[PDB]
C-alpha cells in the first residue's frame, strides 16, 4: 500500500546498491507516466500506441510491486523482478 | 495509358496507371482500352474488375454496386464496397453465396468471381 | 464540515482528471472524423459531376426532382448523439429542429420525424410528437451500411405518395475545430440549377433513375460524416469547459477546507486554553 | 517596467506566455504524439523546447564534477539573447545544443562545433 510519488527518501540513489540503481532508476518515471495515464484506462484503443505502450506496462510494473506479507526477498531476488518490469520481460 | 482510380463511398481506395481495365455491367462485360469513348455504366451485383498493369501482375477487384464511368483522360470507378483478391477468403465468400438475403448472395458470388471462380 | 469537503475535493479531482481524459479523447476522434470526411468527400465529388452529366442528358421527370401538388407532410431527419456530455451539440441541432418545424407548419406542411442519435430520440419522447423511425448506435462512428439504410428509408417515404411532399435534414456542419452551427438542408425534392456551359450505357434515363437514391445516401452519409465531427468537436469544447469547471470548484473547496481546518484548530485552542486559564 | 526595463519585461512576458503554451500542450504530446499539433503549434513547440533548455547554465556548481567552468550570463545578454530566440532566429539548432550553454557567444560555439 505505498503510495509512491507522495512517498519520498532524500537520502535517494546513496542508499541502493549499483545493480539496484541501474535496474529501477526508470521504475520511478514510468510509474509517474501510469499515474497520469490511469484516467484514460477506459480509452486504451483510442490513446497513441507510444503511451499504450506506457499504461500496459505501468499497469505490469503496479502488479510488480504488490508482496505477501511475512515474503521479504533479498536484495538478489528484487533487482531481478525489478528487472522484469523495467526491461519490459513481463510486458 | 489509363488513369484507372477505384473510389469507395468512404476512401479512395486504390489509383495508379493501367494498360486496361474489365468490368461487368448490366449492358453485358467491358474492356477499356488507353483510348476510349466517355462512358457511364452501371456494374452487375455480383461485380468483379481485373485491371492490367505495365509494372507488375494485374489487378483483382471484387466490387459491390459499382458505377463505371469514363473520360478521355480517366476511368473513374465509384463504389459503394471493394475487395482485392489478396483480401476475399474463399470459406466467407463460400458461405455468402449460401445465404438467403440477395445482397448477400450477390457480394459472396463477386468475391468467388474474384476468386476465379 | 472537514471530513465533507475533504470528500467533495476527493470526487472534484476525480471528475478534473476523467474530464481531461475525454477532452483529451474527443481531440483525437476530430482528427479521426475530418479524416472520415476527407476520404469521402472525392467519392461524394464525382458521383456530383456524374449526376450533372447524367440530368444534362436527362428528360428530369424523375419524382424526387419535382414538387407535390399538395404539400401534404413534409420529412424531417434530425441527426443527434448517442453519448452525452457534448454540450450544447444536441440543443443546437433540436433548437433548429423546432425552428424548422415553425417554418414548415407556417408554410402548412405538419412534419414527420426521422431520427438518428438516442439524445434527439430522449427530446421527442418528452415532447408528445411522434418519430416515425429511428436509428441509435453508430453517431459518432457512421458506417456507409447506416446511411445507405436511412436514405432507403427516406426515399421511399417520399414516393409513397403515408407519404411526405418534401423531405429535409436538420444536423451541425463542422467547419471547423473552433466553428460550427446546426444547419437544415432539403434533400427532396431537390433543386435543379441552370449553369453556362458522353455516351450512356444502356440509357440516361435508366442511369439517372438508379444513381439518384445512391446520390441522397451520400448526401445523408455525409450529413452523418459531419454530424459526427461537430459531435466530438462539441464534446472536446464543453470537456474543456467541465474540466476547467472542475478546477475552479476544486480551488473554491481547497480553500473552503482550509479555512475549516483553521477554524477547527483556532476553536479546539480556544477551548483548550479556556479550560487552563478556567483552573 | 518600472524596476528592469521595458526591454527586459517584454522578453520575461514573451519566454512566460511561451512556455505557458507548451506547459498546456503537453498533454496533447504525452497522449496523443507531436503530429497531432498543427504547423503553427509544432512551430511554438520548436521554439518552447530550445528556450527551455537555453534557461539551463553550467555553473560554478557543476564545476565540482563536469570540470568545465562555470559560465557568468550579463543581463544584457539575457535579455538579447532570449529576444532572438523568441522570434525563432535558432530554431534550425537541434535541441542538445542548448543545454548547459553560458551565453549566446558560447551557444554559437556548442553548436557550430556539434
Amino acid at each position: 500500500a505505498i503510495n509512491v510519488g507522495v512517498s519520498v527518501s532524500r537520502v535517494g540513489g546513496a542508499a541502493q546498491i549499483k545493480a539496484m540503481k541501474e535496474v529501477a532508476g526508470s521504475l520511478r518515471l514510468d510509474l509517474s507516466q501510469y499515474r497520469e495515464l490511469e484516467a484514460f484506462a477506459a480509452f486504451a484503443s483510442d490513446l497513441d500506441a507510444a503511451s499504450k505502450a506506457q499504461l500496459d506496462r505501468g499497469a505490469r510494473l503496479v502488479e510488480l510491486l504488490k508482496q505477501p506479507q511475512y515474503s521479504p526477498l533479498a536484495v538478489e531476488e528484487q533487482v531481478v523482478a525489478i528487472f522484469l518490469g523495467t526491461q519490459g520481460h513481463l510486458d | 495509358d489509363l488513369n484507372v482510380e477505384i473510389v469507395a463511398v468512404e476512401r479512395e481506395l486504390w489509383s495508379g496507371p493501367a494498360t486496361f481495365v474489365f468490368t461487368r455491367t448490366t449492358a453485358g462485360e467491358i474492356g477499356i482500352l488507353p483510348r476510349h469513348i466517355p462512358l457511364v455504366a452501371q456494374l452487375v451485383d455480383d461485380a468483379m474488375v481485373r485491371v492490367e498493369r505495365e509494372g507488375e501482375d494485374d489487378l483483382r477487384i471484387a466490387v459491390d454496386g459499382g458505377f463505371l464511368s469514363v473520360t478521355e483522360e480517366t476511368v473513374r470507378i465509384l463504389v459503394e464496397n471493394a475487395q482485392f483478391e489478396s483480401e476475399i477468403d474463399a470459406d466467407a465468400a463460400k458461405e455468402d453465396a449460401a445465404s438467403d438475403d440477395e445482397r448477400t448472395a450477390a457480394w459472396g458470388r463477386a468475391r468467388l468471381r474474384a476468386l476465379g471462380q | 464540515t472537514l471530513r465533507e469537503l475533504r470528500g467533495r475535493i476527493r470526487s472534484a479531482g476525480s471528475i478534473k482528471k476523467i474530464t481531461k481524459a475525454q477532452e483529451l479523447i474527443a481531440t483525437s476522434r476530430i482528427a479521426k472524423a475530418q479524416a472520415r470526411v476527407e476520404a469521402a468527400r472525392p467519392y461524394a465529388a464525382e458521383i456530383t459531376n456524374m449526376l450533372t452529366e447524367l440530368a444534362g442528358a436527362s428528360a428530369l421527370d424523375h419524382p424526387l426532382l419535382v414538387e407535390r401538388k399538395q404539400p401534404k407532410r413534409a420529412g424531417v431527419l434530425v441527426v443527434s448523439s448517442d453519448r452525452g456530455l457534448c454540450g450544447a451539440y444536441n440543443a443546437n441541432v433540436l433548437r433548429r429542429a423546432e425552428e424548422l418545424f415553425s417554418l414548415l407548419r407556417d408554410e402548412g406542411k405538419d412534419p414527420v420525424l426521422y431520427v438518428v442519435g438516442r439524445k434527439a430520440l430522449g427530446y421527442f419522447s418528452f415532447r408528445q410528437r411522434t418519430v416515425v423511425e429511428s436509428w441509435t448506435g453508430f453517431s459518432e462512428r457512421p458506417t456507409y451500411e447506416n446511411a445507405r439504410e436511412i436514405a432507403d428509408t427516406l426515399v421511399n417515404a417520399f414516393m409513397a405518395g403515408l407519404g411526405v411532399d418534401e423531405l429535409h435534414i436538420v444536423f451541425t456542419e463542422f467547419r471547423s475545430m473552433l466553428s460550427q452551427t446546426a444547419v437544415a438542408r432539403r434533400a427532396a425534392p431537390m433543386e435543379v440549377e441552370y449553369v453556362g456551359e458522353y455516351s450512356f450505357e444502356p440509357d440516361p434515363e435508366t442511369l439517372f433513375d438508379a444513381l439518384l437514391p445512391r446520390y441522397i445516401a451520400t448526401r445523408v452519409y455525409a450529413a452523418l460524416l459531419e454530424a459526427a465531427a461537430s459531435e466530438s468537436a462539441s464534446r472536446r469544447r464543453a470537456m474543456k469547459s467541465a474540466t476547467d469547471n472542475a478546477d475552479d470548484l476544486i480551488k473554491a473547496l481547497t480553500l473552503a477546507a482550509n479555512r475549516e481546518r483553521q477554524a477547527q484548530i483556532t476553536q479546539e485552542i480556544s477551548e483548550i486554553v479556556g479550560g487552563a486559564n478556567a483552573l | 517596467p518600472a524596476i528592469v526595463g521595458d526591454e527586459h519585461y517584454r522578453v520575461a512576458q514573451e519566454v512566460i506566455r511561451i512556455l505557458q503554451r507548451y506547459k498546456d500542450l503537453q498533454d496533447i504530446i504525452a497522449i496523443l504524439g507531436i503530429d497531432e499539433l498543427s504547423e503553427e503549434d509544432k512551430q511554438l513547440v520548436n521554439r518552447a523546447r530550445r528556450i527551455e533548455r537555453f534557461l539551463s547554465q553550467n555553473m560554478m556548481a557543476a564545476e565540482q564534477f563536469t570540470g568545465q567552468p562555470g559560465s557568468t550570463v550579463p543581463l544584457k545578454e539575457t535579455i538579447e539573447a532570449f529576444d532572438k530566440l523568441t522570434k525563432g532566429e535558432f530554431d534550425h539548432l537541434p535541441e542538445q545544443a542548448f543545454f548547459l550553454i553560458g551565453g549566446l557567444d558560447d551557444l554559437a560555439k556548442k553548436a557550430e562545433s556539434l
